[PDB]
């Protein structure tokens, strides 16, 4: 069952990675 | 004396 | 600021804010004092280390009985 | 005016050095530790402490030679020169080693007194201290590896002898006795250290490649001024790049100097914690699961269980000649081996 | 005898000693 | 100066050299000679085993 | 054979920081919102 | 009482968020294999 | 607004939620020693003190609970195993609920504290701005601090008006909580004199009584105030962080390498015990009198207690255990059942053959018999290896003196190699693994574990003495420069 | 007084003679004379 | 007596609910405190 | 894309807040014994 | 350990109790 969780940990930070790339805060110029 |  | 019968019974205790004795103080007494603590510490240490021998003292379980 | 404010203006007189307050204590135990180490690795031995010649007298070279850690007879002691153990003798405090805590101890006050002289640099040129907090990692290294392992352990004859051999030979040591691989916060030590040199070559290039066009030669260094007030860089041109490029990208230059400085100490402090854990022989050597799983499984065998066993054979086949105290006789027949297996 | 000349021959007056040590060690049997 | 250099730095060396080649450095810093490794009496490794008797130890060690 | 907190310390030490992230992040977010 | 001075309020950017998410699942990446053991 | 790691500093120059967070902080450390006593309480077996003592249970507050005279449950046991007819109020349940019912109280004041923030003992009176005298407040402290000391060394551990503090033997075999005089000689600071504690906390009492006294009194130096920043509150949480760490290095010390405050009854024996055969040697010793008396070999080993023998074995070595090896050491090696004696080991030529000692630097050490010539005689191969020395073949014959097995001699290659590998461990023991499902491999004992937590706590506590340091000396260029 | 409390008392002393006392004098001398 | 996915179902079960509540409260009193 | 008209913000109030919490809380007590079983 | 979790949650509930009626939303003429 420890391999559904550590499939999940690996999932969960790849998605974080995802989102992270894909809705950042957009830079602008202040 | 008060230290400033 | 709310007053209380315990604040004003503790107020002296916290007027005196910022308040110093002129120059140097007594900064000789201090140093002296942490010197003296200094020496004490190294005293001990030293007992502990096993590197200091008191007479009448063993640093050991054995002198527990 | 008073004596005091007469020696902290004489102490801080712009000379060639900076002396400083700091450096009564940093001057005189750095110099001590280093001309200590340079005398152990040019007369000293290490015959009466490890069975082993580390000097240059002896033969060795610069990667042999070592100032070698105290005798295992000698526990955790200061090994003053007018100690018990040596008693004023000069030669046997260099025989059973007290010149390894000559060294080690005028060494840690060093250090002291380096990131001293960090702050009172800082609290003159009116900086905020970001050095001296930054030194908190090699401070932190120095106390847990050469002060706190050792305090743990039996004596200071497992603390690492200061040479390159020894050093190589400490690390082995470690991972077969430790498995300090297999340690989490090594782990986070060693991300830390790998992503600081990253973040420095990707800086570096980053920077020398996003220049200003500030000058008409093609050799770029001289189109920068020493009092620059505009940036001899494009930062927007760097984000768009790692942006595109990469996925993410800084856009702050306060905060990527911020992360390049807390990267390393963060990655120093966490194997500063594996190795105080290492200290008293609280490793993660071993998974349990895994343990048991080969036990009663002979065709279960993963990297894991071939590193257990790698560090079996460095612990027994390094056991009689890394502790000659101990006195190991290991015969042949109990020694572990792949064929033996 | 300045503070730069006694640094300076701190480091210098042991650093030729020991370098002479090192190469009278250099002719040694062995 | 240079002049005081071209004689103390030489002396220096040569006093250096000497501190080896004499020997005063193995009587001084205890390191063995490559002829008192093993003593007849004893041809194994001699190591230390009581701290409080370190010195009279090493001195058993090294009287041969 | 693994433990059993393992699991709940596992989860939990994942979970407890990470809604506290999202929560001070969406707070963050509602003050710009009303603020804006 | 009454209204205190002090209060201020906190801020988390999006950058801090994905930091903070990032660093709390790789740890408990690393971490998860030694609790189980 | 102000980043997720600053929050905190809006309670900076508020006294009043100051004094609430810190209430806060002391009802939630309050209501973890209640909690933590009460979970160990309905997890601790008081059915045999000396083979399955509180240090092999992994309990961690009930040893500093037992240090410092609490030594009865309300359920009619006690710690030394002697039975209490009238418990009284302050067994361990008591305490718990005590320091559960102080952190409620606390919790309360915290909540008046915060609700209630401006008070006019808080503001100065020259300027109506929030200050703190921090000299007087010190001063005050320290002298409140000097009469707790005081009253701790003169009272409750003199037992002239407390019940003392825990003493035992040389190796732990008859210790219970007794009062002790104070020894104000030179034998009063080595760390293995509990009289040594007595004198300590009445005469470092009675200083800082007096360095209250001129704490209140005097007022600081101006250069002192301007050199220390002593009206900024942060150059007192470096001075007070620096001073903590000191301390947690220095009980860090005094837990690892063993002191009279560190009973071996009550957080087991330590490493360097094992190392040097402390308990190993008393044992020889006593046998060899019992043999000098004229007893035989077999009354001799019967004479050896159980406890003393269970101290020489290296399950209970602090450090033998895993930093992810969680749980008791009862989780470990199993819960130790009872004493199966001294085993002595004769080849087919009979010459006494030992088995080396395991060191704790080994996961894994070779099984190695030796005779009183430090030959080796007979070993067992690594694995499948061949062999001229293994036991089947030298005849190697094992007699326990002593214990369940008194009398038996076991010839079996099998049961005598199993024997040798038990051996290496020191004295043979026997454990069950059924009711907690033990795994076999080594815990620490509560001594390791705080070792290891209050030295990481010391090392992170030294890196918050630098940055507080430096933000409260470098303060005027903190924004920037 | 055994031979180790006198070691440590002279060890006071060589500290206060050949390290503390010497260093000073530089620092008082040099000081008052710049 | 049951596994801890007994544990889990009580703990998280508990905790998911509660932290939603308390992350969607905190924001609406940010949007309050912003807007005022 | 572009800004979405039909963005509307949320808001609990305290006794929702203080409603939910018990709410849960007490479920938890009740189906704690039955999956604890 | 059934026990711990059934303790956790009534106390949890009345310490929600608490500040559901100690911390409220103070009611206003509006
Ligand atoms: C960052 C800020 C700091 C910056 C760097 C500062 C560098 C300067 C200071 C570095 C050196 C400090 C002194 C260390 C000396 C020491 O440790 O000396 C050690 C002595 C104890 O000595 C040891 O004691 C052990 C236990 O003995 C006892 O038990 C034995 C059992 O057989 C015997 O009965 C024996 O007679 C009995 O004394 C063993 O005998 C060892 O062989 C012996 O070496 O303690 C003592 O002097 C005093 C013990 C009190 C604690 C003070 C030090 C605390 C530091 C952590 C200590 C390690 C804890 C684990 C860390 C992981
Ligand atoms: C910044 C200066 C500095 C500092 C911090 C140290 C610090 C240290 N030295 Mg080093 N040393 C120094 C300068 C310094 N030394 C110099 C200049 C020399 C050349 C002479 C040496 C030569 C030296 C040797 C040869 C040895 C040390 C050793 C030591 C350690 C033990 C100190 C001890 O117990 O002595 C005890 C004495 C003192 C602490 C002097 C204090 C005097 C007090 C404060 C004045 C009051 C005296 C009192 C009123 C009289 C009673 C310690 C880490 C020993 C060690 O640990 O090596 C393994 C050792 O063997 N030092
Ligand atoms: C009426 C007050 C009171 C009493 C009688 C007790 C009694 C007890 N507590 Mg509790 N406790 C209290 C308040 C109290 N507590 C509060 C308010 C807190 C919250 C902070 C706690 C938190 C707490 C925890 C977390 C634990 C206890 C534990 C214990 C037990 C062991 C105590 C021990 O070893 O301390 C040892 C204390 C020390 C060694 C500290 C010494 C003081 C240092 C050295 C001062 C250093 C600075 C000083 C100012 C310098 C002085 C200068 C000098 C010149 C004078 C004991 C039954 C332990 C236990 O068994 O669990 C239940 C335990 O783990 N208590
Ligand atoms: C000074 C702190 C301290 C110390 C020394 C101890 C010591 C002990 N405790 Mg106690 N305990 C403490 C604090 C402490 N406790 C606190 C604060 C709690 C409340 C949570 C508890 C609750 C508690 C329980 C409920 C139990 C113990 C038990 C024990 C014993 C064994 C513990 C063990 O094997 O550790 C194992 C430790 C680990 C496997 C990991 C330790 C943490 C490492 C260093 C990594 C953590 C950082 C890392 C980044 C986390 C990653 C998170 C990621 C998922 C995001 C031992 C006597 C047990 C026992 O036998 O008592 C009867 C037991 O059942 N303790
Ligand atoms: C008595 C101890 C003490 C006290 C009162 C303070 C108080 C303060 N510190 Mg200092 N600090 C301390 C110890 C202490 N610190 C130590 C030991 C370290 C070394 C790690 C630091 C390192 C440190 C830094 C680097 C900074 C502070 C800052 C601050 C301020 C805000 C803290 C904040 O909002 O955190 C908010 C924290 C959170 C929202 C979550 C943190 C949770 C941590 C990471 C893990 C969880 C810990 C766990 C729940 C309980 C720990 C157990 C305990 C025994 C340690 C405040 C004045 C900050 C500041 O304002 O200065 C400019 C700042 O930048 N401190
Ligand atoms: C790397 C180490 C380091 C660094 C950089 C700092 C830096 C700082 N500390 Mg901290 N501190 C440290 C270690 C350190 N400290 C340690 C180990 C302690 C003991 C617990 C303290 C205790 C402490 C207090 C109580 C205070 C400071 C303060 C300060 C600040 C002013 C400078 C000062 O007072 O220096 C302190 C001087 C030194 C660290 C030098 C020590 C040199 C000793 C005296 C020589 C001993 C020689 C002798 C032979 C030793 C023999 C040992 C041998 C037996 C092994 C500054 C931010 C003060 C401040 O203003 O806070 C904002 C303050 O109030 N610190
Ligand atoms: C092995 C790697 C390594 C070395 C050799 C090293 C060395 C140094 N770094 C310094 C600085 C720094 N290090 C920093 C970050 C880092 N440094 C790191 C790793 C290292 N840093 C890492 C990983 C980081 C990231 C956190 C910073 C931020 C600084 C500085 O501010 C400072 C500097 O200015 O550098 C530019 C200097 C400290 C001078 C000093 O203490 O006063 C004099 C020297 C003393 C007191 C040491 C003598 C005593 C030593 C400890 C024991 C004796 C050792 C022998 C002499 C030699 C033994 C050799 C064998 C071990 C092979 C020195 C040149
Ligand atoms: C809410 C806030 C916390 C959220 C969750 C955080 C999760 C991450 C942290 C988890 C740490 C503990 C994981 C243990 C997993 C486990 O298997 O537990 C299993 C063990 C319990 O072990 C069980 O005990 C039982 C009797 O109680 C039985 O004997 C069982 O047989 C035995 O397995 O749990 C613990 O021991 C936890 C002890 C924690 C004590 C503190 C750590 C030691 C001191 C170091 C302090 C830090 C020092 C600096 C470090 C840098
Ligand atoms: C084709 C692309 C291929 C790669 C795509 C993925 C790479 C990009 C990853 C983005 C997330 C990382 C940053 C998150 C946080 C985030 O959103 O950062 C955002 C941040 C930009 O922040 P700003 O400069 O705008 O911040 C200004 C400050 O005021 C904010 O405090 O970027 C960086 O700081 C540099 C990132 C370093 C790179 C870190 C890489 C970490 C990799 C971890 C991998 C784990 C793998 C585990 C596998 C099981
Ligand atoms: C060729 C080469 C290639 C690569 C580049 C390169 C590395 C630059 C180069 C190397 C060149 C080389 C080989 C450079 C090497 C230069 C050398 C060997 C310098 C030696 C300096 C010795 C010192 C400072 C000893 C001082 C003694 C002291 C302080 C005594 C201390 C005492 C002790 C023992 C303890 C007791 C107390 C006292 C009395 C205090
Ligand atoms: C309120 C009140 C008023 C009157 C009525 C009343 C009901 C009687 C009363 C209540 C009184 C009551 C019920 C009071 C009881 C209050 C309680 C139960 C307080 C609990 C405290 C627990 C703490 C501090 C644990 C902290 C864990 C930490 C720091 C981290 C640990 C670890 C982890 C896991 C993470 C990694 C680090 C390590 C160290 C490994
Ligand atoms: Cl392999």
């Amino acid at each position: 069952m420890e391999t559904l969780v550590y499939t999940f940990l690996l999932i969960g930070t790849l998605g974080v990675l995802f989102f992270a790339v894909f809705f950042r805060d957009p830079p602008r110029i202040a | 004396v008060y230290d400033e | 600021a709310l007053r209380t019968r315990l604040g004003e019974l503790l107020r002296p205790l916290n007027s005196e804010y910022g308040k110093v004795a002129p120059g140097w103080g007594t900064t000789p007494i201090m140093g002296f004092v942490m010197l003296l603590f200094a020496v004490f510490l190294l005293i001990i240490l030293q007992i502990y280390n096993s590197s200091l021998i008191i007479e009448n003292v063993d640093v050991d379980w054995a002198s527990l009985g | 005016r008073g004596w005091f404010d007469l020696a902290d203006d004489w102490l801080k007189r712009d000379r060639f050095v900076f002396v400083g307050w700091s450096g009564l204590l940093l001057f005189p135990t750095s110099y001590l530790s280093i001309g200590g180490w340079f005398t152990g690795t040019t007369f000293v031995t290490s015959w009466y402490t490890h069975g082993l010649a580390s000097s240059y007298l002896e033969g060795c070279n610069f990667f042999t030679a070592a100032v070698s850690t105290p005798a295992n007879s000698m526990g955790h002691s200061l090994l003053l020169l007018w100690g018990p153990e040596a008693q004023g003798d000069f030669t046997r405090w260099c025989q059973i080693g007290g010149l390894w805590a000559f060294c080690a101890l005028h060494g840690s006050f060093g250090l002291i007194g380096f990131c001293l002289r960090q702050f009172e640099i800082a609290r003159l040129v009116g900086i905020r201290p970001y050095n001296a907090i930054a030194f908190s990692g090699p401070i932190a290294i120095f106390v847990s590896v050469f002060l706190m392992y050792p305090l743990g352990q039996a004596s200071w004859f497992f603390a690492p002898s200061l040479g390159v051999a020894a050093i190589f030979r400490f690390l082995l040591f470690i991972q077969g006795f430790h498995n300090f691989t297999l340690n989490p916060f090594h782990m986070m030590g060693v991300a830390g250290i790998l992503g600081a040199a990253l973040l420095c070559a990707i800086h570096g290039a980053t920077v020398q490649n996003t220049i200003f066009e500030d000058g008409d030669a093609a050799n770029t260094f001289r189109a920068f001024t020493p009092t620059q007030a505009e940036e001899t860089y494009s930062m927007v041109t760097a984000n768009r790049f790692w942006s595109q490029i990469f996925g993410v990208a800084f856009s702050n230059k306060r905060w990527l100097h911020f992360f390049m400085l807390f990267v390393p100490l963060a990655g120093l402090w966490t194997s500063a914690i594996g190795i105080v854990g290492l200290a008293l022989n609280l490793r993660a050597y071993d998974f349990v699961s895994q343990e048991l799983r080969a036990a009663e499984d002979p065709e279960f065998e993963t990297f894991y269980t071939k590193n257990i066993l790698l560090n079996e054979g460095i612990r027994s086949w390094m056991a009689a000649q890394d502790q000659p105290h101990e006195n190991f006789i290991f015969p042949e027949e109990v020694l572990p081996r792949g064929n033996a297996l | 005898f300045t503070f730069r000349w006694l640094a300076i021959h701190g480091l210098a007056v042991p650093t030729v000693f020991f370098l002479g040590a090192i190469t009278s060690m250099q002719f040694i049997q062995r | 100066y240079w002049i005081i250099h071209s004689i103390t730095i030489p002396a220096l060396f040569v006093a250096g050299w000497l501190f080896v080649s004499t020997g005063l450095a193995y009587d001084i810093f205890g390191t063995p000679r490559p002829n008192e490794y093993f003593t007849q009496e004893r041809q194994q490794v001699p190591l230390v085993n009581d701290r409080f008797s370190a010195k009279q130890e090493l001195e058993d060690l090294t009287k041969g | 054979n693994v433990s059993v907190a393992a699991y709940l310390a596992v989860l939990l030490g994942t979970f407890v920081p990470v809604v506290f992230l999202i929560t001070l992040f969406i707070q963050s977010e509602a003050r710009k919102a009303a603020e804006s | 009482s009454g209204p205190n001075p002090n209060k201020q309020p906190v801020e988390l950017n999006r950058t801090s968020l994905f930091w903070g998410l990032l660093l709390i699942f790789v740890l408990a990446v690393l971490f998860s294999s030694y609790f189980f053991n | 607004g102000l980043p997720w790691y600053r929050v905190h500093t809006v309670v900076l120059n508020d006294p009043g939620r100051l004094i609430a967070v810190h209430l806060m902080h002391t009802a939630l450390v309050a209501g973890w020693a209640g909690s933590m006593a009460l979970y160990e309480l309905a997890v601790f077996d008081p059915s045999d003190p000396v083979l399955n003592p509180m240090w092999r249970q992994g309990m961690f507050v009930m040893p500093f609970m037992a240090r410092i005279g609490v030594t009865d449950s309300w359920g009619g046991w006690s710690i030394t195993g002697e039975s209490v007819a009238n418990p009284g109020f302050w067994s361990f349940e008591g305490v718990a609920l005590a320091h559960i019912g102080l952190s409620g109280l606390l919790f309360l004041a915290a909540v008046w504290h915060w609700v209630y923030w401006d008070l006019e003992l808080f503001r100065d009176p020259r300027t109506g701005n929030p200050a703190l005298d921090l000299p007087k407040i010190f001063g005050i402290h320290l002298l409140l601090s000097g009469v707790l000391c005081f009253g701790f060394g003169a009272f409750h551990v003199t037992g002239a008006w407390g019940p003392g503090i825990w003493v035992s033997d040389a190796y732990g075999i008859t210790g219970k909580v007794q009062p002790v005089a104070p020894a104000w000689g030179p034998e009063g600071f080595n760390p293995f004199n509990p009289s040594g504690v007595a004198s300590h906390h009445i005469a470092a009492g009675i200083l800082g009584f007096a360095a209250g006294i001129f704490h209140i009194a005097v007022r600081p130096p101006q250069r002192l105030y301007r050199a220390l920043r002593m009206g900024n509150i942060e150059t007192v949480l470096s001075s007070s962080i620096a001073a903590v760490f000191w301390s947690a290095f220095i009980t860090t010390g005094t837990m690892w390498y063993g002191s009279a405050t560190t009973p071996i009854e009550l957080f087991g024996p330590t490493r360097y015990q094992w190392d040097s055969g402390y308990f190993q040697q008393e044992i020889e010793r006593r046998v060899e009198n019992s043999l000098n008396e004229g007893l035989s070999l077999s009354e001799a080993w019967s004479r050896i207690p159980d406890k003393l023998a269970f101290y020489d074995y290296v399950g209970n070595n602090p450090a033998k255990g895993g930093l992810f090896r969680a749980g008791p050491m009862n989780k470990g090696d199993g819960i130790a059942e009872a004493w199966l004696g001294h085993p002595i080991f004769q080849d087919k030529e009979g010459r006494e053959l030992t088995v080396r000692r395991m060191p704790a630097f080994f996961e894994t050490f070779p099984v190695i018999l030796v005779d009183k010539d430090g030959i080796i005689r007979a070993d067992i191969p690594f694995r499948r290896a061949e062999s001229k020395y293994s036991i089947e073949q030298v005849g190697v014959t094992t007699s326990f003196y002593g214990g369940k097995l008194n009398g038996q001699v076991f010839t079996d290659a099998p049961t005598v190699k199993k024997y040798a590998r038990k051996a290496q461990l020191g004295e043979v023991m026997e454990f069950d693994r059924t009711t907690l499902e033990s795994d076999g491999v080594f815990r620490s004992s509560p001594r390791g574990w705080y070792t290891f937590g209050h030295a990481n706590f010391a090392l992170l506590f030294f890196l918050g003495h630098l940055w507080h340091g430096s933000r409260t000396l470098f303060r005027d260029v903190f924004s920037g420069i | 007084m055994t031979p180790s409390f006198s070691a440590f008392i002279n060890s006071l002393l060589a500290g206060l003679f050949i390290v503390i006392i010497p260093i000073g004098t530089a620092l008082l001398i040099v000081s008052q004379s710049d």
